[PDB]
Formats: C-alpha cells, sequence, structure tokens
C-alpha cells in the first residue's frame, strides 16, 4: 500500500488508487504495543520499503579504483527519486499518519523509530547527492592529490558508512573541502559550486566553509592574476574581507595556506592582520 | 619652485614640443608627449590620456576651422565610434582583471579568446543559474549572456559564433544579427530593423531574460 501510494505500479483512477492505498496504509497499519516494545506494522512496512529501495547500495563500496563509481549514476538517480517521493509522501500526510506527529511508552518509541527512519532518508538523499557531485568533477585528479589514509578510507567506504556513520560524514567533509580546491584550479565557477553544496547537501556542508571557499577563491585567483598590478588589490582585499568573517572558525590548515599565498604576493601587512583577527575571534573574552 | 612633480614633468614635455616648433621640426604628437608623464603616476591618469588619444584620433580636415569640424555630422559620427571602441576595450580589461588577478597574470598565460574569456567571466559573475533565463544554454552558459558580454567587449565575431551553435533555439534572430554584424555604423536596414523592433515590442517588452532585452 505504501509503495502504491508513492506511485509504484503507476508506470503502467490513478489518483484514486493512490488515495485508496494511502487510506489502507493509515487504517490497517496497526499500532505499537508492549510485549522492549513491538512497533506497529506501519513502521515495519516503512522500514521494509526503504530497505528494498537501497538494497543494491547499502553494503556496496562507493568507488572502484583511474577511480570510478561502483553503482552507475543512472541507478543512483532513480534510487534518490524513489527515496524522495517516499519522503514527500510522509510530509504531505504528517497530520493524518499515526506516529509522525508527536504524541504512552509505546507511542513514544513509535515516534522515535519513525523519526530515525526519516532522518536516514534525508541522509540517504544527501549521501547520494554527494556521490553524484563527486563524479561530476575529476575524482582521479582529486584522488591523486590526497594522503594515503584518506585514499584507503575512500577505498573501502560503503554507502552504509556514508549514510549512517561519522567516519563517512567526516570523510565527506574532507572530500568537499578538497573538490572546491580543485574546482578553483579549473576556475570555471566558484559561486555556482557554492550554491550547489550550500543547499542540497546542507547539514553536511557548512556555511562557514563556503565563505572560506569564497576566500580561497580570490586567493588562488589572485595568484592566477598575479602578473596584473591593479586587479589583485581588489582580489586580495576582498579575500581578506571573506577571511575575517569566518575568523572565529578558520582551521589552522587553511589559515596557513592563506598566509603562504599572501607572502607570494607580497601582501605582508594584510596577512598579519588576518592572523591577529583570527586570534581575537577564537578568544573574545581574552 | 612652485611646480609639483607631475607639473614639472609636463613642463619639460611642453618644452620639447616648443623646441620642435621653434626649430621648424616635425609637429610631434602632443597627446603622446603628455601620456609620457602619465605613466609616472597612478593609472587613474593613464587611462584618461588613453581616452583622450582615442577620442581625438579621428580623420580631420587639416587647415579647417575648429567650429566647422565639430559641427559636421561626418566628424560627430566618428566620435561615437571611437568612444564605443573605448568603452568596449575598457570593459574588456575589466573582464580580464576580473578573471585573472593582474593584467600581467593574464598575459603570461596568454589572453584567451574573447569567447573563452567571456565564458570564464560568466562563471564568476553568475555562479548559480538565474531562473528567468531563456533560450537555453550554450556550453554551460545562457546564450543571451554570452551574446551581451561579447558585444560589450566589442567582439561581434565571438558573439556570432555563439549564435551559430544555437541556430535552432534562437529562431529568426540569426538572419537579423548576421545583418547587424555586416552593416556598418552598427545599424540595420529600416525594413529589417522594423521587423525586429515590432516583434520585441509585440510580446517581449517585458521578458524574464534581461540579457535578451538588452541585446
Amino acid at each position: 500500500a505504501l509503495a502504491v501510494a508513492c506511485g509504484q505500479g503507476s508506470d503502467l483512477m490513478d489518483r484514486n488508487t493512490e488515495n485508496l492505498a494511502r487510506a489502507a496504509f493509515i487504517e490497517y497499519g496497526g499500532q505499537p504495543r508492549l510485549a522492549s516494545v513491538r512497533l506497529s506494522s506501519r513502521h515495519d512496512a516503512l522500514a521494509l520499503y526503504l530497505t528494498r529501495l537501497v538494497r543494491t547500495l547499502w553494503k556496496a563500496k562507493v568507488v572502484q579504483v583511474d577511480i570510478s563509481s561502483t553503482i552507475p549514476t543512472s541507478k543512483l538517480v532513480t534510487i534518490q527519486e524513489n527515496v524522495e517521493r517516499l519522503r514527500n509522501f510522509l510530509e504531505a500526510n504528517k497530520s493524518t499518519i499515526q506516529g509522525l506527529a508527536p504524541p504512552d511508552i509505546a507511542n513514544q518509541k513509535e515516534h522515535q523509530a519513525l523519526h530515525a527512519l526519516q532522518k536516514l532518508m534525508e541522509s540517504i538523499s544527501e549521501g547520494i547527492s554527494f556521490v553524484l557531485m563527486l563524479f561530476d568533477e575529476r575524482v582521479s585528479d582529486i584522488y591523486a592529490r590526497l594522503d594515503a589514509v584518506s585514499q584507503q578510507q575512500l577505498k573501502d567506504l560503503t554507502y552504509e558508512q556514508l549514510f549512517s556513520q561519522t567516519p563517512g560524514k567526516e570523510l565527506a567533509k574532507v572530500l568537499v573541502k578538497a573538490i572546491v580546491n580543485r574546482n578553483i584550479a579549473s576556475g570555471a565557477n566558484v559561486e555556482t559550486v557554492a550554491d550547489a553544496l550550500r543547499r542540497r547537501c546542507g547539514s553536511f556542508c557548512s556555511p562557514d566553509d563556503v565563505v572560506t571557499f569564497k576566500a580561497q577563491e580570490q586567493l588562488q585567483r589572485a595568484s592566477e592574476q598575479a602578473h596584473n598590478s591593479p586587479v589583485l588589490r581588489a582580489l586580495l582585499a576582498e579575500s581578506l574581507r571573506l577571511f575575517e568573517q569566518v575568523a572565529g572558525s578558520l582551521t589552522p590548515a587553511n589559515l596557513t595556506t592563506a598566509v603562504e599565498q599572501y607572502i607570494s604576493l607580497k601582501y605582508y601587512a594584510g596577512a598579519i592582520q588576518l592572523c591577529l583577527t583570527v586570534a581575537q575571534q577564537k578568544d573574545r573574552g581574552n | 619652485s612652485s611646480l609639483d612633480n607631475i607639473e614639472m614633468a609636463y613642463a619639460r614635455q611642453i618644452y620639447i614640443y616648443n623646441e620642435k616648433i621653434v626649430n621648424g621640426h616635425l609637429q610631434p604628437n602632443l597627446v603622446d608627449l603628455c601620456a609620457s608623464v602619465a605613466e609616472l603616476d597612478d593609472k587613474s591618469i593613464s587611462d584618461m590620456w588613453t581616452m583622450v588619444k582615442q577620442m581625438t584620433d579621428v580623420l580631420l580636415t587639416p587647415a579647417t576651422d575648429a567650429l566647422k569640424n565639430r559641427s559636421s555630422v561626418e566628424v560627430r559620427m566618428e566620435f561615437v565610434r571611437q568612444a564605443l571602441a573605448y568603452l568596449e576595450q575598457s570593459y574588456k580589461n575589466y573582464t580580464l582583471v576580473t578573471v585573472f588577478g593582474n593584467l600581467h597574470q593574464a598575459q603570461l598565460g596568454g589572453v584567451p579568446g574573447t569567447y573563452q574569456l567571456v565564458r570564464s567571466f560568466l562563471n564568476i559573475k553568475l555562479p548559480a543559474p538565474l531562473p528567468g533565463l531563456q533560450d537555453g544554454e550554450v556550453e554551460g552558459h545562457p546564450v543571451w549572456a554570452l551574446i551581451y558580454y561579447c558585444m560589450r567587449c566589442g567582439d561581434l565575431l565571438a558573439a556570432s559564433q555563439v549564435v551559430n551553435r544555437a541556430q535552432h533555439q534562437l529562431g529568426e534572430f540569426k538572419t537579423w544579427f548576421q545583418e547587424y554584424m555586416n552593416s556598418k555604423d552598427r545599424r540595420l536596414s529600416p525594413a529589417t530593423e522594423n521587423k525586429l523592433r515590432l516583434h520585441y515590442r509585440r510580446a517581449l517588452r517585458n521578458n524574464t531574460d534581461p540579457y535578451k532585452r538588452a541585446v
């Protein structure tokens, strides 16, 4: 019923059938009970459907090392669409489906269980979007300019780990921090790759990182335009504005790369002002 | 001495220009004699003389009255072209320093073609796609943005290349544009000029693609 309600079988009246399927999912889904709890058949059905949508992904490695993707991109798209249509179905019926809205111990764990599944769904969609973003770039190029531990972590990274384990999230945060670096070398567009990472895979990307990426953009593009005289004083001055904003949140690894570049461009006095500013914003109370 | 560094350098240049006329020599280019000092100052002044030279570098009628040259429609027309050529080239330098941090930096790697420069200019000034654009894209950028900033830089050829790769999408605009690039003085024939204006005025007076409106 859940599947039909989400449009499955419709690749073959159809609104009424899907509305009937919705009615069957609500009316006959059961309820949670004390036996440790026994969750409703409605919950197990949602878990069963979701699992079967990602069964080809879960235990599979993300990549195959000339690195490529284990799962074809076209398959990742359809899986994501199916997960999203399931999410859309739960949102449009948050008020009528038991357990979605907040509610005694039985209905409590029913709400917690259903909530956890929905958080996994959005994490699945974010994870898939991240993999698609990754292979839109030149991963082999990114994979080359990488440390061994992170190459090994990426070698045996599964979709399960990407979706549900901190190391996948931490590694994802490293890869995004690396792809933008490379994107700046190609230099097609920084602010487009920004809004790409900002929204779709939000909750895994950080807005303090994109402003940093915007700063490293002008820095590298100030090294690109380095031969020009009057164009840099606008690039380096605007890079400095971007750095000082995220001063209370710059990593020592980035702050160094910034100062290293400033010295190449004889921007001595400016680089000193950034480090002084980063200091005060890490310890405002002095 | 009551003369500042800049003023003094100009005086020396005006002494030369006088020494030349006092000894009957060739009348040298005064505008060049003044820009020689400008380079010793910030580019605020150099870019001025660049405009002065290009605005005065018009074919004149030697030994003709001043008022006559400036009233003649002949000369008044070339002024507009010399200015447009300055605004286009001036903007083209803005597009370089926007992509590369320094003019020198752009030169060492080589000034790219006006088309690839403009494309590498759209990447920055519009990173995300505006939802109101029309007529699709061309190699990853809206077709009308490319046409505008190419015309703005003054490379009509680069703009026409963009049109050639979107023949199906742009409709009848191809035969109209190809006439604009051919006809001199940046003007179309009254008949064809009438055909496009009425079309734009008909249902495109307010279009969601500003670049389309501009072109």
